Parts: C-alpha cells; sequence; structure tokens
C-alpha cells in the first residue's frame, strides 16, 4: 500500500495536479508524525526496559507530543 | 452584536491559549447552516408550544373567546421568527470557524438516542 | 426489573426538567421580566458542574 | 471551543438585539393591551430561545463527555461481570 | 565540487553549495550515491561525501 | 467503519520502519495507532484544513519536524518514490 493509496484515502476523506502535490506533502507529514511518535515510544520503552512498547507507552509519548504542539 | 465577525474573533482569541495559532479561518458550509437551522427550529416550535400553552387564558379572555385572532397571531409570531431565522442565517453566512464539525457533531437528538441505549445497555448489564 | 433506568429517568423527568420549567415559571409569575432573567442568570452560574449529566449519573 | 463561540454569539445577539427592541416595544404599547401583551409574548420567546440555546449547546458538550465516561463504567461492568 | 566529491574532500558540506548549486545537490541527493551525515563537532552542517564505488568487502 | 483505517493497512504503511528500525508491536499497539491514526489526522486537519504554499511549510516549521525545505524535499525523499519526489521537487 503505496504513499499514493494514503493520498487517495486523504482524498476521499475531504470529498488538479498542484492539490495532488499538496496532498502528497500532507501524506510524508502523516508519515512524519507517525514515525517521530513510533521513535518516542521505543526511547520511552528503552528507558524502561522493555525490548516492545505497550499502549500506555505510546500514549504517554503522544500526550508528550501534543503537549509541545 | 449584529456584527458577528468581531464577537467571533473576540471570542477566539479569548477562549483559546495563547500559542493556539488560529491561522486558517474558514467560513460556515451549508451542513452547518442546515444544522444550526434545524436545532433553531425545533427550539422554536417547542418555545412557541410552551409560550401558548402557559398564556393561553390572558389570550383567551382578552380575544373573547376569538380562536380566529389567536390563530392569526401564531402566524403572525411564526412569520417574524421565519424572518429572524433568515436574518440570523445571512448574518451566520458571513462567519469564520473551523470545518471539523460536521451534523453528527452537533445534533441534540441523535446524541440524546445514543445516551439512552447505552443507558438501557448499562442498567441491562447491571441486572445480568 | 430494570431498576436503573427507572431510578435515571426520574431523576431526568422529575428532578431537573421539573426544577428548571418551576422555577422560570414560578420566577416569571412571582410580581418582572428583568428581574427573572438576571436572577435566573446566577443561580444557573452558581449551579455549575452540579446539574450536569455527569452528577446526576 | 467552537461551541463556546457560537453560544456567546447566541447570548450577546439575544441580550442586546432582539430582548432589549421587544422590551422597549413592551414599554412603549401601554395605551393598548392587545400590542403589550403581543410583545410580552415576543420577550417570552425570545428570552425561552435564548436559555434554549445555552441549555443545548452546554447539555450537548456535557452529555459528550457523559458518554465517554458511561462507557468506561459499562467497561468496568462487564469486565466485573466476566469475573463473576 | 565535483572534483571535491571524487578526490573525496573531508570538509565538504552544505555550505559551499549555493541557492543555484541547490537543484545540483537534490539530483545528487536523488540518485542515492552520497552519506547524508550531520557532523558532531558542528551540529546542523552536513558533511557530505560520496559512497565508496570501489569497495569490495 | 468508513473513516477509521485499518490494521492490515498500518502493517503495509509503517512495516519497513518498524524493521529497519527494531520495533516489536503486539496486537494492542497496533490497535492503539489504528485508534490514533484518526486522532492525528483529525489534529493534522484542524491544524492545516486548506492547502497553499506558504502555510504548509510554516505550519511543518512550526510542528517541530523541519527547519527549511530543505528538511521538506528531504524527508519526501525518504518518504516517496523517486517519480514523486522528483515532482515535488518540481513543485517546490
Amino acid at each position: 500500500m503505496d504513499t499514493e493509496a494514503l493520498a487517495n484515502y486523504l482524498l476521499r476523506q475531504l470529498s488538479s495536479s498542484q492539490e495532488y502535490n499538496k496532498k502528497l506533502l500532507l501524506a510524508c507529514g502523516f508519515q512524519a508524525i507517525l514515525r517521530k511518535i513510533l521513535l518516542d515510544a521505543r526511547t520511552r520503552a528503552t528507558a524502561e526496559g522493555l525490548r516492545e512498547v505497550y499502549p500506555y507507552h505510546i500514549e504517554a509519548a503522544t500526550q508528550a507530543f501534543l503537549d509541545s504542539q | 452584536p449584529w456584527e458577528f465577525r468581531k464577537v467571533i474573533q473576540a471570542e477566539y482569541r479569548e477562549r483559546l491559549p495563547r500559542n493556539y495559532e488560529l491561522k486558517h479561518w474558514k467560513k460556515p458550509s451549508k451542513i452547518m447552516i442546515g444544522s444550526i437551522l434545524r436545532l433553531l427550529e425545533t427550539n422554536t416550535v417547542s418555545a412557541l408550544d410552551s409560550v401558548f400553552e402557559k398564556y393561553e387564558k390572558e389570550m383567551n379572555q382578552m380575544t373573547h373567546g376569538d380562536n380566529n385572532e389567536v390563530k392569526r397571531i401564531y402566524s403572525k409570531k411564526e412569520r417574524l421568527l421565519e424572518i429572524i431565522l433568515t436574518k440570523i442565517k445571512k448574518k451566520l453566512r458571513q462567519a469564520k470557524f473551523p470545518s471539523r464539525i460536521s451534523e453528527r457533531d452537533l445534533d441534540i437528538e441523535y446524541i440524546y438516542s445514543k445516551r439512552q441505549f447505552i443507558q438501557n445497555r448499562y442498567s441491562q448489564e447491571l441486572q445480568n | 426489573t430494570d431498576t436503573y433506568n427507572s431510578i435515571s429517568n426520574f431523576i431526568e423527568n422529575e428532578l431537573t426538567a421539573l426544577l428548571s420549567s418551576d422555577d422560570y415559571l414560578m420566577d416569571d409569575l412571582a410580581g418582572p421580566n428583568e428581574v427573572c432573567r438576571l436572577l435566573k442568570a446566577q443561580v444557573i452560574e452558581k449551579r455549575k458542574d452540579a446539574m450536569s449529566r455527569g452528577k446526576q449519573d | 471551543t467552537t461551541i463556546d463561540v457560537l453560544s456567546s454569539l447566541f447570548i450577546n445577539l439575544f441580550e442586546n438585539d432582539l430582548i432589549p427592541q421587544a422590551l422597549k416595544d413592551f414599554n412603549k404599547s401601554d395605551d393598548d393591551q392587545f400590542r403589550k401583551l403581543l410583545y410580552k409574548l415576543d420577550l417570552r420567546l425570545f428570552q425561552t430561545i435564548s436559555d434554549q440555546m445555552t441549555r443545548d449547546l452546554k447539555d450537548i458538550l456535557d452529555i459528550n463527555v457523559s458518554n465517554n465516561e458511561l462507557c468506561y463504567q459499562l467497561k468496568q461492568v462487564l469486565a466485573r461481570k466476566e469475573d463473576l | 565540487l565535483m572534483k571535491r566529491l571524487i578526490e573525496h574532500d573531508l570538509n565538504l558540506t552544505l555550505n559551499d553549495f549555493s541557492s543555484k548549486t541547490i537543484p545540483i545537490y537534490r539530483l545528487l541527493l536523488r540518485a542515492n550515491i552520497i552519506t547524508v551525515i550531520e557532523g558532531s563537532t558542528n551540529p546542523g552542517t552536513k558533511y557530505i561525501k560520496l559512497i565508496d564505488f570501489n569497495e569490495t568487502s | 467503519s468508513i473513516k477509521p483505517l485499518q490494521i492490515m493497512d498500518l502493517k503495509h504503511l509503517t512495516r519497513q520502519f518498524l524493521n529497519e528500525n527494531r520495533i516489536i508491536l503486539p496486537k494492542q499497539t497496533w490497535s492503539t495507532i489504528q485508534e490514533e491514526s484518526l486522532n492525528i489526522m483529525d489534529f493534522l486537519k484542524q491544524k492545516i484544513g486548506t492547502l497553499q504554499k506558504q502555510e504548509l511549510v510554516d505550519s511543518f516549521i512550526d510542528m517541530g519536524i523541519i527547519n527549511n525545505v530543505d528538511d521538506m524535499f528531504e524527508l519526501a525523499h525518504e518518504l516517496l518514490p523517486l517519480e514523486l519526489q522528483s515532482r515535488i521537487e518540481s513543485y517546490l
């Protein structure tokens, strides 16, 4: 499932070429949010020592992220 | 106070934190207008029913039992309420609010029915 | 049986809606208008987080 | 805050534009009862509409959070039922 | 800049690239033939060099 | 339903990122991030409703992700195929 499929998801959520580029940049930003959140989740899991992450880890990470945003 | 945009901007600046960037201002879409007019129509119907039930005796003694004048004034106040509804519709059509609100996000009947259903399920689970 | 819906429905019908309607009608019929609107304003003001659905629940 | 600014808009509009206008109309019509009680029931209409606006918006927000709280209570009840 | 890249200059960074050479650097980055690593001694300065095209490890 | 995404969509989306950088996701974490994708999309649409040139890069600077347009088309380099990042570079 490519990034263009996520752009299709976003356009069907909101419903030419320049708006396609805008939505593609939006999909890239969404992937950046997910990657940063998962990186914070691993950082906190390694801080606690657990090999995997858990829902409370990533909930705390995303609350700390949205606190700054 | 008829200047809706200034009050909207002042209340958005007052009721939000200072780091909340309101960069994007959007006019209310047609579904917002439909939901607002539906809520206003239902609440005006309920209000006029309550008023005419509460003040029926003075209305009857002043008209000496003439129900035709009662219905004529009911129609006149209905016309006035519809005129005011069109006026406030025109005033909100020149307004700004984020487009995150849908029809299901603002409707009394749907949320009330959902609350009734979840309360019935809660009581049934408590019974079991 | 269904005791909990009966309790909650009895509260939300005969306890808060009846109280609001009776207070409004009695304040309207006490005399007058501006007096009633103002008094309703502060009694609504000080009853915050007390008549909410969380409190009845 | 969108519900809050909508409530503030309705409060300002009814409390400063329509209710004082109909109150002045009610005070003006001293010669004839018939227009006088017309303006009085107009005051009834606008004031009940303003109160209904505020109560309905606060009730929308309150039921929107109370439904989540009741859902949490329902999940707790289901867990206790499973353990039982 | 190309001569510094071929000779594998260790002082190459993003500072010597002008605004006109920014599309050229983007073309080079799209080739995936350069290492983009931020300097530990000077954060914010991305040290740039080509990957080794001759190794037989 | 129609607006929430699926679990397999998230596997196909971020499976390689959890593989190159070693991440282990149990099923509860998968359901949690499936729930969180909706909140992230709502927050992104609340922050950016309409799309024009300067506001998106200003918001992404405000997002704390980037510092310039160079970071924009370098982050697009690591998240897009070659034709799409070339098209974005032609757009920026």
